């Protein structure tokens, strides 16, 4: 847990993933933002399908 | 185990494959069929089995 | 009897307990006869015994 | 001889259920003609509280118990009236009750006037005086507020109380709906009669 | 009622004869015989006063259901 | 080769026929506890249950009066006798019984346990003596 702002964006938005509460926004179209969550997670696509 | 029949093709659905299927199923979907919320298919693959205490397997079972 | 039988005597409204403890000493005889005199010596026999 | 006895039957239900006739009444030969003609006969009945209750008894070779599309069509013309259509019955044969289509049109116009009760019944139903019947116990409804200071004296919930059908023979007579009560007087080899209170549930369709 | 038993029943015939907790009959006859006396002089004032308590304990009767304390508040 | 010990496979045929949306939180999912109940004693006078012990009732009275005189045994009973069953008979036939008994009338979802006290000394006792 406790994710850290030394890395770059990575690693600090899969950490933050991880919270159930924190839920990304997918286009799958653009490759500037791109991270693995460590588990298993809920994410929306950038038109609104769960 | 499951066979995936696609048009002729098959391919042996393996408990992997079918965590992967079931891990992408959203609580929505599990809760809008009927399921509970404890009941989510992604606990149907078991990665990590559970050896049940000596008490119920006293010195065949064990075999 | 209470001093001579184990039915310590308590009063409710319907004195339903009075009633089940004549019941189960017998004596139940005292509710219309004037007895009372009458197995309370029987009472202080069985008792001695 | 089912339509004899649905004919000298269903008025008394009408009358039993408090409802003031309208309309007419028609002789047997007449309301025979009608059924096997336009395949039903309407009955138009009105409660003590100014609603409006339709009787439909449908034939048993009736066209519109046989086509989903030709009950889907009465229903909905028949529910585009003015009027307010406190509850309708419509009395079918057995088997149309088996008929799955036409029970999902029955709940399909169900769905859409909430407020407005529908409820399909066999012949049968109607084909006796229900409440005279030897073997069926005084039902009575009792109003929400003896219910509910009977739950209260008794600490007990509506989904405590044992259950009876909407559609029970004797609860339809009463013109019973779901979550009400109901006082049945029943006959007692131990105590020489007793007193149950029911509760009313879902009628089966 | 029992005869309207006998209209839903086969064979069920009405009977005389009834299950009860209590055979009144029985300990009347048992006071009766443990009695010291017979045959009581005629009395308008101990007749009324009898039949007013069994009229009062057939009122009361159903409160052997509940307990002492409602018979005595004479709750519904 | 010839195998004796078969264990009979065995079959069960006659099916059952039982009648936003976030991952989980920590109320719907957990809280296996149960809220804590309140004890609502009914007033003396609002009671409806029976003012005469029950078989069961006196029976269960006497049982853990006797087992609690087998590790205790200071009694306030007048005449001696040699058993705890029949130190406990007697006391509650002479009215002495250190317990109380209490009838749990309801638990309501608010959580509420209504229960009703009875004293066994002021109650009929229907044992036999």
């Amino acid at each position: 847990k406790l994710p850290d702002l030394s890395m770059p964006i990575e690693a600090y938005i899969r950490q933050l993933l991880v919270d159930p509460d924190v839920v990304p926004i997918v286009s799958e179209k653009k490759k500037e933002l791109r991270v693995r969550p460590s588990t298993r997670k809920e994410i929306f696509l950038i038109n609104g399908t769960h | 185990t499951f066979w995936a029949d696609q048009q002729g093709k098959i391919d042996k659905l393996y408990p992997q494959i079918i965590r992967e299927i079931f891990s992408r199923v959203t609580y929505d979907t599990v809760v809008k069929l009927g399921r509970s919320k404890n009941s989510h298919p992604e606990k149907l693959v078991l990665k990590a089995i559970q050896i049940p205490p000596i008490s119920i397997r006293p010195g065949d079972i064990n075999n | 009897l209470s001093t001579m039988y184990s039915v310590s005597p308590v009063f409710t409204s319907g004195y339903m307990p009075l009633l089940y403890d004549l019941y189960r000493a017998g004596y139940l005889e005292v509710l219309w006869n004037p007895v009372e005199q009458k197995f309370l010596q029987h009472a202080e026999q069985r008792e001695k015994e | 001889m089912a339509m004899q006895k649905l004919f000298t039957y269903i008025y008394e239900f009408i009358e039993y259920r408090k409802m003031v006739l309208l309309e007419e009444k028609v002789p047997y030969d007449k309301f025979v003609q009608m059924v096997l003609n336009t395949g039903f006969f309407r009955i138009n009945a009105e409660t003590l509280n100014h609603g409006i209750v339709s009787v439909f008894i449908f034939g048993a070779n009736g066209k519109y118990v046989h086509h989903g599309g030709d009950m889907r069509t009465l229903l909905t013309n028949t529910l585009n009236e003015k009027k307010h259509y406190e509850e309708l019955i419509l009395i079918v044969d057995k088997p149309v009750l088996s008929k799955k289509n036409i029970l999902d049109i029955i709940v399909e116009q169900r769905a859409a006037n909430p407020t407005i009760v529908i409820n399909i019944y066999p012949y049968h139903l109607f084909c006796i005086n229900i409440p005279k019947v030897s073997a069926i116990p005084k039902h009575k409804l009792i109003t929400q507020e003896e219910a509910q200071e009977f739950l209260g004296r008794e600490y007990l919930q509506p989904q405590d109380l044992m259950q009876i059908s909407a559609s029970d023979p004797p609860v339809v007579w009463l013109g019973g709906r779901p979550g009400d009560f109901v006082q049945i007087e029943r006959p007692s080899e131990t105590a020489m009669h007793a007193v149950v209170i029911r509760f009313i549930t879902k009628s089966k369709i | 009622i029992f005869l309207n038993v006998e209209n839903f029943n086969f064979s069920q015939l009405l009977t005389d004869v009834r299950q009860v907790p209590v055979n009144v009959a029985s300990i009347v006859k048992n006071i009766l015989l443990s009695s010291t006396s017979g045959v009581l002089p005629f009395d308008e004032k101990s007749i009324l006063q009898k039949y007013a308590m069994v009229k009062t304990f057939c009122k009361n009767l159903p409160y052997v259901f509940i307990n002492n304390i409602q018979e005595r508040l004479q709750t519904p | 080769l010839i195998m004796d010990d078969l264990v009979e496979e065995y079959v069960e045929t006659e099916e059952e026929n039982l009648v936003e949306i976030v991952e989980s939180p920590s109320i719907c999912e957990g809280f296996v506890q149960a809220s804590s109940q309140t004890l609502v004693i009914i007033p003396d006078n609002e009671r409806i249950t029976s003012n005469v012990l029950t078989t069961f009732e006196a029976t269960r009275l006497v049982a853990v009066r006797a087992q609690q005189l087998a590790i205790n045994g200071s009694t306030m009973l007048k005449k001696k006798y040699s058993s705890p069953i029949d130190i406990a008979k007697q006391e509650l036939f002479n009215r002495k019984i250190p317990l109380l008994v209490m009838r749990c009338i309801k638990v309501t979802p608010e959580g509420q346990k209504i229960v009703e006290i009875w004293n066994p000394r002021e109650m009929g006792i229907p044992l036999l003596d």
